[PDB]
């Protein structure tokens, strides 16, 4: 994550990593939103473009790490995929809409200390929350620069959500209600950003209603990274909140 | 390598 | 909502991180 923070140890407790199975390698981000499914960005698991299509067995997810220049063992875990599953309508031809994706586990991590599952947006709360000014917490072990850049700990940042105005130009990519953009303007007094390697990682912001922390967006794409006059995408959690309960309920 | 191209994380 | 979005080592101990505040300045600012 581009300029920003090193974590508390147990701060983002639905933190989950992907992991291409063989070789084993680091491809993506993802959140724990119960003790059996995984939320993600649909591009990860699936980019014609990159040759990119991977099924069940070729991933692997841990869980409840802090450090990659160690092993907590006991602490973090290592789940299988019994199943992933892309949003039907995802879009990776034009602009990676609907770009969101979810991941059963073969068997449900059990919540410890430093695993927890972060909470979905209920129309009542993405309606007051998501909206432009207000902050948001931005998670992953992505790069730290735009080009190698390989973090130790995992980067928190906090950043403000901008207009859709603003995004809708600051790009000339057509972006839908299934997306939301985050990031400080040119002259604001700060920086940061998500960059490769964050996508499909959560985007919390905490209710001052409930007082919980609520995945409100998934690191989807953006051009570049940090660089001034450009906004980093997020999926709308919420939007997309329907296919993934008929996802869940189904199983 | 001259401008900024869209592209996923 | 069950348990979701509380985090044990922090909502549930009591103590806040180190960055939050900001965010929950954001509603007034």
């Amino acid at each position: 994550i581009v300029e920003g923070s090193d974590a508390e140890i147990g701060m983002s407790p639905w933190q989950v990593m992907l992991f291409r199975k063989s070789p084993q390698e680091l491809l993506c981000g993802a959140s724990l939103i119960s003790d059996r499914w995984v939320l993600t960005a649909a591009h990860c698991l699936l980019y014609p473009p990159w040759d990119k299509n991977f099924t069940e067995n070729d991933l692997l997810v841990r869980i409840g790490k802090h450090s990659r220049t160690r092993y907590e063992r006991n602490i973090e875990k290592i789940s299988m995929l019994e199943k992933i599953y892309i949003h039907p309508r995802y879009n990776w031809r034009e602009n990676l809409d609907r770009n969101i994706a979810l991941m059963k586990l073969k068997k449900p991590v059990a919540f410890s200390d430093y695993i927890h599952p972060v909470c979905l947006p209920d129309r009542e709360t993405a309606a007051s929350l998501l909206q432009a000014g207000y902050k948001g917490r931005v998670t992953g072990w992505g790069n730290l620069k735009e080009t190698k850049g390989q973090p130790s700990v995992l980067q928190v940042v906090n950043l403000p959500i901008v207009e859709r105005p603003v995004c809708k130009d600051s790009t000339r990519i057509r972006i839908t209600d299934n997306m939301f953009c985050a990031g400080y303007k040119p002259d604001e007094g700060k920086r940061g950003d998500a960059c490769e390697g964050d996508s499909g990682g959560p985007f919390v912001m905490k209710s001052p209603f409930n007082n919980r922390w609520y995945q409100m967006g998934i690191v989807s794409w953006g051009e570049g990274c940090d660089r001034d006059g450009k906004y980093g995408f997020y999926t709308h959690v919420f939007r997309l909140k329907k296919w993934i309960q008929k996802v869940i309920d189904q199983f | 390598t001259p401008s900024i191209l869209p592209a996923p994380r | 909502e069950a348990d979701c979005g509380l985090r044990p080592l922090f909502e549930k101990k009591s103590l806040e991180d180190k960055t939050e505040r900001e965010l929950l300045e954001s509603y007034i600012d």
